[PDB]
């Protein structure tokens, strides 16, 4: 018949291969699919939903949830702090968007925070949500961050301040911080001390390259 | 005689190799934003002139880092981590007529170079002194330094044939002034001007300057450098 | 290792079929050939689920319902003799199981089997989407019999079927002891639903208890 | 000899693909099969490099940017039974290594690995393009560790992987000393840059160090 | 199905062959291709690059870059002479030409000669440069260099004198030497002794055949 001759790699097993398997059930004839709900197509589209964030992960609230509550009410010092990186980060890296990110090592995109503030309806102060560029270090003082990127988030007109952060991939990241621009005036009914909670996807886009094995799982 | 100027800097100059034929130019996302700051940056860097005697074996820059002290360039390298450039280089020898030599003005990029005693490194303050340039030696050496001897450069290589990257000579029976247009050749579109060290300009005496007892005793070369399309990355939010 | 601008566009590798697509190593079992005529020691078993390794488990449990036929590839080896042939027998979720060696369920006519000799490129047997439902269901808030009796969180919709291996020669002068090695992959493969990872380590291979365990590394204060 | 017409117009042999994409054996190693199961001498490594020889070494450093899929083919021989069935399991460059020939990095499914066995054709595993950025680069003037730390000359953009291999047989009667040979080979090779050729003779494995030698051999006089 | 017949030559390794690997990470997808500058398409590319040829690499200046400076200002000895063949020449054989030549066996082609004169822009003089066919005996004499094949090339006029060397292949060569037509004439002010640097490269088009490896690297 037809002369064939065998090349370097027959009656080999590579793992990932994409050959005809042949069918142990040939006349068997499979269940019709039937349309269920909410089917994912892509991976990304599970990084692109919010998801809260443990930014209060401090050694005794890490069990508990007042991991993911922010106290807010010393204007010296930030009221939080945390790289901007979804991997190798204690802060984001059991976030959806941190999670579905472990499963590889080449990832590259924007990754948006939304900052709900969970105080009373009455009351009022200012926060000034500032950035910092990878390469620059964190701002000491809040006139230092002032001068920088940042947004001054009234809280009495708008509870919820969104941010977009770029340039954040691997194959030394940015900083969120936040300062008290002023502190929370409150009325005499209404409690003094609330909490901010934060939320963290993919803002546009994402881009992801090289699977492996997640680090998490022993 | 063309007096050129480029913002609040004018050299005057008396044809340009452009590096492997192209001319540079921008990377043209909202996931990743660069910033041109085409203010500024693009200004003429005149180095310290050089004394080029008889005995001379050479110089060596390593940039964009050599002009790491050198203005609004050289102060967005420390508030930017990544950037690109293209870096016009000028290079006269204002000799007499009486005087005679050659030059060899070359750019080298990815100039990776070798330890002066190996089976260990140097203290990275051996490749580079910003500003100011390490010269060649005409031996071998020893110490924990490159290994600086002309006929190996710097890269184990000879030489005479260190033609193949974008060069010009300066014979200074015929011309004066050199001029190169490396258009940032590197593997990745941006990358951090601190770490990488994108290309090498290192000037090379091939036939030795000559002259009588009445002449200057060296010749000063002057080392003219113009980041063009400089763009950096974005610090603003999206 | 230094940041660098990892600068490219694809998201063709967070695709479900290249997700979850890749052959990984299941089942590890010893069999022998000859000795102690009526032992469970002479052949494998091995129920095919997904609960095998946690780190494919893992993966099963981003997503509520899939659905996906199934591409095992068996390796198998020996040590201690003539020429050695196997059989790899899938018998379906409805189907007779072999109690001894020389049971009569291995010449079943409805439980395809390969016969493997040695020295050929490894067994390869593909099986469909079995399941009675429409899709494979990773957990299942429920009961298998009705009025809230035993048996919590087992459906028998997910049910995949068995792996029978054995040696087909009857005898031997020395001792043979073969491994197997199957290698399980998910093939055209839909997901529905998605959900949320697994946080804590897993403690059994057919329930989903847990140990609480914290949500992520702590730090010392909320500004370092 | 003596000198003839070599009459002919042809530069096919010169182009890239034609210069570089030769198949050459870059690695020899040994591994046993039992004994001493604590030990690192029952598989083997090779951290796939350019720099492995410094024939094909030379051939890289023409030029200063290349990008290339590499299409390995290993032969393995063995000495002192069963048939012998062998593992060559490519990590890439995020990938865990295993510590022993009995690791569970082994059984990792993002890690591809063939199982050839002895005496069908040799095992091929083909590689794409890694790297991170947009070449490999030959040379690389620059620090891994940003300020001028440590580590001169290392990038980890031409990181390729690595590559294990081991036997899947669990033990054997006698020893067994398979022997190894990856005959690496640059496949659909673009590259850019030109580049003097080396001089000098090569130190170490990783680092560009010479000892100045003399350009050309040398001659009596000028004349002669 | 199909009835094959494997011919020999089935299940074995040919190191040269250009069979369809099984790839081992179907699933990914590799980085887009950018633009870099300076792309080799083609080894001769390289050839074609002048570069400075060390004439003068007599027993004790090899080391330095005396090497390349052919000293100028005896007009009965030439001043220098070498044979024409960038294979098995110590002048020749380091080049950029004569070193992408030594991978390969059969090379055919022409080679262009470079004289760039170093000295001065008061200098004058004339250099008369012989070229000997590589059946040929050298010129013994400046005269019988004449009647032969030569360029008296004034430097006065030009300082940079070009040559097109043909007949050149290996698989007993030319001869480019050089004379004292006239000594250099220099005013009081110059220096009187000068240098002339040579370069070399594929005149128009270079044809090479046989790949091999390289006798230099050990």
């Amino acid at each position: 018949g037809v002369p064939v001759l065998n090349t370097p790699g027959s009656n080999q097993f590579l793992t990932s291969d994409d050959y005809q398997s042949p069918s142990a059930m040939p006349q068997f004839d499979e269940t019709p699919e039937m349309h269920i709900p909410g089917e994912v197509r892509n991976l990304m589209e599970i990084a692109e939903v919010d998801s809260v964030v443990p930014v209060n992960n401090v050694t005794g609230k890490t069990k508990s949830m007042d991991a993911y509550q922010i106290p807010v009410g010393d204007k010296t010092k930030p009221i939080f702090s945390f790289q901007m990186d979804p991997g190798y980060s204690s802060v984001l890296k059991r976030t959806l968007l941190g999670e579905m990110l472990n499963y590889y090592a080449h990832w590259s995109g924007s990754v948006k925070l939304t900052f709900l503030f969970c105080g009373s309806a009455m009351a009022t102060g200012k926060l000034l949500i500032s950035y910092s560029p990878p390469g620059a270090s964190v701002p000491t003082s809040r006139k230092d961050a002032m001068l920088g990127t940042h947004i001054v988030w009234d809280i009495g007109l708008q509870s919820s301040c969104v941010l977009c952060v770029p340039w954040i991939s691997q194959s030394s990241a940015g900083y969120i911080t936040c300062w008290y621009q002023t502190n929370i005036v409150v009325p005499p009914g209404a409690p003094t001390s609330c909490d901010v909670l934060c939320f963290a996807s993919a803002c546009n886009d994402f881009s992801v390259r090289l699977l492996r094995d997640t680090p998490f799982m022993a | 005689v063309r007096s050129m100027t480029l913002g609040n800097s004018t050299i005057t100059t008396q044809n340009v190799v452009v590096g492997y034929g192209e001319w540079p130019s921008y990377l043209s996302t909202a996931e990743d934003q660069p910033t041109q700051p085409d203010v500024a940056t693009c200004r003429f860097y005149t180095l310290e002139s050089v004394q080029w005697e008889k005995t001379s074996p050479g110089w060596w820059w390593k940039f964009p880092e050599a002009l790491k002290n050198m203005g609004l360039f050289g102060q967005n390298m420390h508030y930017h981590y990544l950037g690109r450039a293209g870096y016009t280089i000028h290079v006269q020898c204002n000799a007499s007529k009486f005087h005679q030599g050659c030059l060899l003005v070359v750019c080298v990029p990815e100039a990776e170079m070798g330890c002066a005693d190996t089976d260990t490194t140097f203290p990275a303050t051996e490749l580079t002194t910003e500003d100011t340039p390490h010269v060649f030696t005409s031996d071998s050496i020893t110490g924990k330094k490159v290994q600086a001897a002309v006929c190996n450069a710097g890269m184990g290589v000879g030489v005479g044939n260190l033609t193949i990257f974008p060069h010009q000579w300066i014979n200074l029976r015929t011309n004066n002034s050199a001029t190169i247009v490396i258009p940032y050749i590197n593997s990745v579109p941006m990358d951090n001007m601190f770490r990488h060290y994108n290309f090498t300009l290192m000037i090379i005496p091939f036939a030795p300057l000559n002259f009588t007892d009445g002449a200057t005793a060296y010749v000063p070369i002057t080392v003219t450098i113009a980041p063009m399309y400089a763009e950096y990355n974005g610090l603003r939010l999206a | 290792q230094t940041r660098h601008v990892v600068n490219f566009h694809s998201r063709s590798e967070s695709t479900i079929e290249n997700f979850m697509g890749r052959a990984a190593c299941v089942f590890m079992d010893q069999y022998k050939i000859n000795g102690e005529e009526t032992s469970t020691d002479r052949f494998a078993v091995w129920t095919i689920n997904i609960r095998e390794m946690a780190q494919l488990r893992r993966k099963c449990e981003m997503f509520t319902y899939m659905r996906f036929d199934i591409e095992m590839t068996m390796v198998i080896t020996s040590c201690q003799m003539p020429v050695l042939t196997h059989q790899i027998m899938y018998v379906p979720p409805g189907g007779p199981i072999p109690a001894k060696v020389d049971g009569y369920e291995w010449q079943t006519s409805t439980n395809p089997s390969v016969f493997w000799t040695e020295g050929n490129a490894p067994p390869r047997i593909s099986i469909p989407f079995i399941s009675v439902g429409n899709a494979y269901s990773s957990f299942y808030d429920g009961w298998s019999h009705f009025t809230q009796d035993g048996t919590y969180g087992y459906t028998t919709l997910n049910a995949m079927g068995k792996l029978y291996i054995r040696h087909v020669n009857r005898s031997s002068p020395h001792q043979i002891t073969s491994t197997i090695r199957v290698y399980f992959k998910p093939k055209h493969i839909k997901a529905w639903v998605p959900r949320p990872p697994r946080l804590c380590p897993y403690i059994n291979k057919r329930d989903v208890n847990f140990v609480v365990t914290e949500i992520t590394d702590s730090r010392t204060s909320i500004t370092d």
